[PDB]
């Protein structure tokens, strides 16, 4: 119009990020008292709000610093707040609000506001006509403009509202997006839950699970789904027996004294104690500082033991006494186990070894000078199997001193092998549990303990947890210790827990008369048990998916360090697929399909009943609103949000009558506003009944007149929850509040355009009809006779008989057949189609609805509908022109047709 | 005898610079010192090896700076071994695996399904200085299940690690979390949460502000609350507000339906009162005294007259009290020196936890000793102790005029006698002028000595050490002449003392039965929390005409030279929806102060307790040493 900015010249604001300016800047400017100032140019966004800008600096010499928030408000004198929901359901009529703000101090504004047309939406805004309204916004005020729309296609759709003021250069535009969502309700089905365990549930090490496609019977038509394949690992902590308490070792700290044998007797408990406490790491409860003195004692013992070292690098109780084999071997043992603690001479140990090897022997050891203390040798005391037992002992002492004395002593490996040969040969028929255990551990160090030998080693263990032989219990403890050391060598962790448990149940803490062997061995064995940590059963899964819609193979490696990691693989196709797992460990497979399910129960008005009626009052009408809470108790304080029909406004007296008591409230703000520009209203309820409908009513007057009236709306809800609300629409002209549209199988087309083609402006000719009806767009041209008019509540149906087929297109209708022409009821008066009358009708192919067996026609904006006068009317001279034109039209179209 | 003594922090950290102080009291000439750090107990590797010389020009006091490499769940220890001449002194020290600190910053506080989460990980050490290390990052759903792991490097990133994670359309709503940790220390896990929800930004903000920060239980007026609603662009709000109250007991909330009110919001403001009668009728307990210890919460829903926007806001944690104040002894040492003045640092706060300014406080029976709280709500009260071994019990009350004695706050504490070596009654007392201290100033540290005159002339110096952020910042000597009871140390305060530091000083001698005696004392000093440098963001152009949608603007950023600054601009509507998990400097200093190895305000039960409680290990050649520490965390769990 005049003195206002045109719609096309308005650039709508569209940039509304919740966060931005995710940038990085460096302060390289010349410092001033240590401060470097940086001027940075930025372009503000389109939002009208306050921005909080946060800065964080990181300097090499200053560290991290989080600055105070810097606020920047952005504003205009006049603007649009387009209040859009997060999402809206496809094909559901909703009302949105565009709130126009005028923040000028003392200046009212005459504003024209328009809702832009969008093919993806259905509204009064069409491609031909605009949806405008001229309102007046008072100074320091705001006005609310309701738009009623119907989302047609899903996905991120767009809404755009513009506004311009008269007599001033002041305009604003807002263009925002919203999500359009399928009719159904978000659902997911647990398609599969499978346990993955190839070593346990799989054949030949591989496990194949076949996963079925989801049911999807109640799936909403033309909606996509997403199937999630969720792999996870099952971590299992592997148990460990509690190590013996550190306090229970307080007595093993002994000062060494005596001669060649007693010295080692005093050295054994201390060395084995330190060796145990070091591995189990219990110096914390024992006392960190004490360990030093504990070391001092071991050093002392070693030095004292050096005094009895005969020139042959051997050992005996006394210097004149003949050197003992077992004693020298035991010194080798202890000193070899003590290298990690104190300074041990290589010449001593290895010299002792080379001594022991040549005077070992067949290759098997003979004690030519038995030790004076016969209680320090333990199980070797017995007269039976001297050779085998002594062999096992000395051999073990050799293999323990192998890595140290393999370079100097060259005869070590061969000798170990010869001893091993003898032990291998005569292992069977030993029978004594102690010897079987110690020789078993002697042979396990080589890995030569297999087959029938290993079988005898396993079956000789009574009660599956102990190597027992009639006699002293210390011999059995020593033997069981050796055997446990053997199981720790054979990696047989399935037999270890009972053994260890039995050792712990004996409560034997070493020390005492002839405790030497039983003290050394049980703690060496327990320390080695705490060494070979089994704390986590090995997890290493190889899981390969196999989807039919995928060319290659998706593989997954589940490790221990990332066992809890959720491994998701998504698939848009509803498929049946194959899963193949292999490897050690356990896992879980979860196939879960998200989709959209049709809902019989209504997703709208679940917590509220709302009835809205608009009736002609005895143009003034009566709006009646009846609401009821759908609960066990009454609803608390609630809101009635009423938007007027375009051109209507509530009666003040009725409102004043409502506001007085009666558990209702209308603010002074609402009651003070003039009759003009009062198109929205909020009635507050103190409570709404659940037992029956609470009803109110008031009169609405038409102050402005418009050809197209937009439906008004009523929205009820409780204050504590806006989501649980109900909304109904009302329209004076016959409707259930809903706009005109044609929907089928979740596909709806808008029907709010012109009733047909008028034909009013000037006058129609013969050239006009021939030129228009020959366009490629025009699909059909018929001469019809109105057989029947089916009046309906939504759409009028016009049963027409195709009297003559002037031009045929897609529809292969024959003369005599009938076709139904559908049109909105609002057009009924504009068409004035009477029965027993004839008409010239032509139309587009886009007006078909919907399939050939029951194919109907839609009278749209491009549908030519002209009255065809009867022959007796043609005899009149006034209808002469139209008659000549129509007859000519028929003749030319039938005989000659379109010339292209 | 030239007594050799070493001091090293209670806990040693890996990949961190650690200092070790070496002393050779009663010695002459140069003393060669070699410090070696080995692993415990195997001594498999020599973790450190430095050398230094103790000259008479340096008063036989030197230091060794060393960093223990992160070499390849019981506690781990190391052996620290210092060798001076012939003498060798070794000590076993506990080790923490913590490499430093990680701070996480997400661009927003709440996100819609489909949006992208932009976040930065700041990687620093215990000095808050940027480092280049490997960091493991885990994205975690509300259930607790990790859905995306990652392993990146902080090297050549200037201590800043920019990352992003895309949120799927199909997603589980609720509190999501980001959890990161250094590769070397998987036990130290830093986290930040962000809410995932379907929402639209509001156009205004609602503020629920009670008249008082508390509610006096015998106030007939009841809890009066002001509701303030204003648009995000500044303009006020006209509308209607629904206000409702509730009582909170621990985690149990009881709504008061009778207290529901509907009031008009005119000119962006409204007022609503919870009457005492309604409050008492709501609860099924006539005894109002039982309500003390519980809190009140207020929920307000504001609706615009247009009905096109609605905002709900809440104010919880309003304590029901019988006193406007609350006294704390969390900054006052729990050990005293018999016969010497005992200093108390009273900490008076409001029921909501905030400091209280200008509040008269005094000790029962000693009205003369009446002081006033400062800006930090801390007052100083010095009393005089008599020589005894009886536990000193103190009761402090508030003496705020215009307030009745029934409403005055009161608290009772107890302190134990500082046990001395062989009952020799030799004490040291450190006192400090109580005032908000800032970097760039100077603090007078008062050293007060007490002992018999038979050995008072032997004390010629004090050895003082400073602990900041869990490491030794500065160590030195304080010369004292025979006869002087009090000496003053002019300590220069810089930015390296932020946020707080402990000063532990001690002296040693040979007295009584020819015994070697060590007497120590420590004190905790708070410093004005701030950034080490500075960083300010302001307008880079001529003010004050408000900007326009799309308008170019200039941003003035002023900070430290060479510093890398990272930015983000966020709409305040977000904060109207969620204002949690926001990265501030106060939270940084909170984390730092919570990772402190000191556990006390000052002193200890004995001379070893002073060092141990202040996060230090002292070890002399004569045998005088602190007990071992096997607890990474301070008492008590
Ligand atoms: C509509 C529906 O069934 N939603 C489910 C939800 O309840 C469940 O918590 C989630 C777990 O993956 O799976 C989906
Ligand atoms: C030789 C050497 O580095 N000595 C240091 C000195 O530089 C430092 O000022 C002081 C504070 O901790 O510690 C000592």
């Amino acid at each position: 119009d005049e003195d206002i900015i045109a719609e096309e010249n308005i650039v709508s604001r569209s940039e509304f990020p919740e966060s931005w300016l995710w940038n990085v800047e460096d302060l390289k400017e010349p410092p001033k008292n240590g401060i470097s100032t940086k001027l940075m140019n930025i372009f503000l966004k389109d939002s009208i709000t306050t921005w909080e800008i946060l800065a964080v600096s990181m300097s090499d010499k200053k560290g991290i610093c989080v600055a105070d928030p810097f606020e920047v408000t952005v504003m205009q004198d006049f603007f649009i707040d387009l209040r859009l929901p997060y999402s809206v359901v496809r094909n559901e009529q909703v009302e949105i609000r565009a709130v126009l703000y005028n923040y000028r101090q003392n200046q009212e504004l005459k504003v024209r506001v328009e809702l832009l047309h969008n093919p993806a939406f259905c509204s009064l805004a069409t491609t031909k006509r605009r949806h405008q309204q001229t309102v007046t916004i008072p100074p320091k005020s705001s006005l609310s403009v309701p738009y009623v729309i119907v989302p047609l296609k899903t996905g991120l759709q767009e809404v755009e509202v513009k506004a311009a003021v008269y007599h001033h250069f002041i305009s604003d535009g807002v263009r925002k997006s919203l999500k359009v969502v399928p009719e159904g309700i978000r659902m997911n089905k647990t398609v599969a839950v499978r346990t993955l365990d190839p070593e346990r549930l799989g054949r030949e090490g591989v496990q194949k699970e076949d996963i079925p496609p989801a049911d999807l019977s109640d799936q909403v038509p033309d909606t996509e789904s997403e199937t999630r394949i969720l792999l996870q690992g099952t971590p299992v902590a592997q148990m460990t027996e509690d190590a013996v308490d550190a306090e229970r070792l307080k007595h093993l700290i002994v000062t060494p004294s005596g001669c060649g044998e007693e010295n080692m007797i005093g050295m054994t408990p201390t060395v084995i104690a330190v060796h145990y406490l070091d591995e189990t790491e219990q110096w914390e409860k024992f006392g960190l500082e004490k360990r030093q003195g504990a070391l001092e004692l071991i050093k002392k013992g070693y030095t004292q033991q050096l005094a009895f070292r005969q020139p042959s690098s051997a050992f005996a109780a006394f210097v004149k006494r003949a050197p003992s084999t077992w004693l020298t071997a035991y010194v080798v043992k202890v000193f070899s186990l003590a290298v990690n603690l104190i300074a041990i001479d290589s010449q001593v140990l290895c010299g002792a070894v080379k001594w022991l090897i040549l005077e070992k022997q067949d290759g098997v050891f003979q004690e030519d000078a038995p030790v004076i203390h016969q209680e320090m040798i333990g199980g070797l005391r017995n007269n039976n199997e001297k050779d085998m037992a002594l062999t096992a002992f000395v051999l073990i002492s050799l293999q323990e001193a192998k890595d140290i004395c393999e370079e100097q002593v060259n005869s070590l490996p061969g000798s170990i092998t010869k001893a091993g040969d003898f032990l291998e040969a005569n292992y069977m028929n030993l029978q004594r549990s102690y010897t079987v255990a110690i020789a078993g551990y002697a042979l396990a160090q080589m890995g030569r303990l297999k087959g029938p030998l290993l079988n005898k080693f396993l079956t000789t263990a009574k009660d599956k947890n102990r190597w027992e032989d009639p006699g002293k219990q210390l011999y059995n403890v020593e033997a069981t210790s050796y055997a446990l050391l053997a199981l720790l060598q054979l990696k047989d962790f399935d037999f270890v827990p009972p053994v260890v448990r039995w050792l712990n149940e004996q409560r034997y803490y070493g020390g005492g008369y002839g405790s030497t062997q039983a003290t050394f061995m049980v703690f060496q064995a327990l320390a080695q048990y705490q060494k070979d940590a089994p704390d986590h059963q090995e997890l290493n899964l190889d899981v390969s998916l196999q989807l039919p819609s995928r060319s290659s193979k998706i593989t997954h490696r589940i490790h221990w360090e990332s066992a809890s990691l959720l491994r998701s693989e998504e698939t848009k196709e509803n498929e049946g697929f194959t899963v193949t797992a292999e490897g050690k460990g356990q896992g879980t497979l979860s196939v879960v399909t998200m989709y959209h399910a049709k809902a019989k129960d209504q997703l709208t008005c679940n917590k509220f009943d709302l009835k809205v009626t608009i009736k002609p009052a005895p143009n003034t009408m009566i709006l009646e609103i009846c609401t009821r809470y759908r609960g066990d108790q009454d609803a608390t304080m609630s809101i009635l949000d009423i938007s007027m029909m375009t051109g209507f406004a509530p009666d003040t007296d009725d409102l004043k009558q409502l506001a007085n008591g009666v558990d209702r409230y209308i603010s002074k703000y609402e009651l003070d506003k003039a009759f003009s520009d009062r198109n929205t209203l909020i009635i507050y309820l103190d409570k709404v009944s659940h037992s029956e409908d609470d009803c109110l009513a008031f009169k609405v007057h038409q102050y402005f007149n418009v050809e197209l009236i937009q439906p008004g709306a009523v929205k009820v809800y409780a204050y504590y929850n806006l989501e649980e609300s109900c909304t109904r629409f009302y329209h004076p002209e016959k409707e259930d509040g809903k706009l005109n549209k044609l929907c089928r199988d979740e596909l709806c087309r808008c029907a709010e355009e012109n009733c047909f083609i008028q034909k009013s402006d000037d006058k129609v000719t013969l050239e006009e009809r021939l030129d228009k009806a020959c366009e490629p767009g025009v699909d059909y041209v018929y001469k019809t006779r109105l057989v029947k008019v089916q009046l309906s509540n939504d759409f009028d149906e016009y049963i027409m008989a195709i009297e003559q087929t002037i031009k045929s297109g897609s529809d292969e209708v024959q003369v005599g057949q009938q076709r139904t022409f559908i049109s909105p009821i609002k057009c009924r008066e504009a068409l004035k189609l009477e029965e027993k009358k004839h008409y010239l009708m032509w139309g587009l192919s886009s007006d078909f609805w919907g399939e050939k067996p029951n194919l109907s026609y839609i009278i749209g904006k491009d549908t030519w509908v002209e009255h065809w006068p009867e022959e007796d009317e043609c005899q009149d001279e006034e209808n002469q022109k139209q008659c000549q034109d129509l007859g000519a039209f028929t003749e030319s179209m039938v005989v000659f047709g379109c010339p292209n | 005898s030239p007594m050799y003594s070493i001091i090293t922090p209670n806990i040693l950290r890996l990949e961190s610079e650690e200092t070790m102080v070496l002393e050779a009291h009663d010695a002459q000439g140069d003393v060669p010192v070699t410090v070696t750090v080995h692993d415990f107990p195997g001594k498999k590797l020599v973790l450190s090896s430095e050398k230094t010389v103790l000259t008479p020009a340096t008063n036989h006091m030197g230091n060794v700076t060393f960093t223990i490499p992160a070499n390849r769940g019981r506690n781990k220890f190391v052996t620290v071994q210092a060798t001076f001449g012939t003498q060798v002194v070794e000590k076993v020290v506990l080790v923490s695996l913590q490499s430093g600190y990680l701070f996480i910053q997400t661009d927003k506080t709440i996100y819609t399904p489909g949006s992208t989460v932009l976040y930065r990980i700041f990687t620093v050490n215990h000095k808050l200085l940027p480092v280049g290390r490997t960091v493991m990052v885990n994205i975690e759903n509300p259930e607790g299940i990790p859905v995306k792991q990652d392993s990146l490097s902080s090297q050549n990133q200037l201590g800043v690690l920019p990352l992003s994670w895309d949120i799927p359309e199909l997603v589980n709503m609720g509190q999501w979390k980001i959890r990161a940790y250094y590769e070397n220390s998987p036990q130290q896990v830093f986290s930040t949460e962000f809410e995932v929800k379907e929402y639209v930004l509001p156009s205004f903000e609602v503020i629920v502000e009670p008249t008082e920060k508390f509610y006096y239980i015998y106030n007939e007026k009841g809890l009066e609350v002001t509701i303030t609603a204003r648009f995000l662009y500044g303009k006020k709000v006209e509308g209607t507000a629904f206000v409702i109250f509730g009582i909170q007991d621990g985690e149990q909330r009881i709504s008061l339906p009778e207290s529901l009110k509907r009031i008009p919001i005119e000119d962006g403001s409204g007022e609503v009162v919870l009457s005492r009668k309604v409050l008492l009728d709501g609860v099924q307990n006539p005894r109002a005294e039982d309500l003390v210890g519980k809190s009140l919460y207020v929920s307000a829903t504001v609706i615009l007259h247009s009905g096109s926007d609605m905002v709900q806001a809440e104010r919880s944690g309003i304590p029901i009290v019988t006193s406007p104040y609350q006294i704390h002894f969390t900054k006052t040492p729990k050990y005293f020196k018999p016969g010497m003045p005992f200093d108390l640092m009273v900490f008076v706060t409001n029921p909501d936890g905030s400091p209280a300014y200008r509040v008269p406080v005094a000790v029962q029976g000693e009205d003369t000793v009446q002081s006033l709280t400062q800006g930090d709500g801390v007052a100083k009260l010095s009393i005089n102790t008599h020589p005894s071994q009886k536990p000193l019990s103190i009761t402090v009350r508030t003496k705020k005029q215009e307030l009745s004695e029934a409403e005055q706050a009161t608290r009772t504490m107890q302190a134990l006698p500082y046990s001395t070596v062989g009952n020799s009654n030799n004490y040291l007392h450190l006192s400090v002028l109580r005032t908000e201290l800032r970097p760039g100033e100077t603090l007078n540290v008062n050293f007060l000595l007490r002992m018999d005159r038979a050995h008072e002339a032997k004390i010629r110096y004090y050895t003082y050490l400073i602990m900041n952020k869990g490491r030794l910042l500065k160590a030195g000597r304080q010369v004292r002449e025979p006869g002087q009871d009090l000496v003053v140390l002019p300590l220069s305060i810089t930015t390296d003392f932020i946020p707080s530091f402990r000063l532990v000083a001690y002296y040693t001698l040979i007295g009584a039965s020819g015994q070697r005696e060590v007497v120590a004392d420590s004190v905790w000093v708070d410093v004005k929390d701030s950034c080490v440098g500075s960083l300010v963001v302001k307008s880079g152009q001529s003010e004050d005409r408000q900007p326009v949608p799309g308008q170019q603007m200039t941003l003035k950023i002023e900070g430290d030279h060479g510093a890398r600054v990272v930015l983000v601009a966020v709409d305040k509507g977000v904060f109207v929806l969620n204002k949690k998990n926001k990265l501030t400097q106060s939270k940084i200093w909170d984390v730092v102060e919570k990772a402190d190895i000191g556990c006390t305000p000052g002193s200890g039960k004995d001379y070893a307790g002073v060092f141990s409680d202040a996060g230090l290990t002292f070890t002399s050649s004569s045998g005088q040493q602190t007990a071992q520490r096997a607890e990474l965390q301070c008492p008590q769990p």
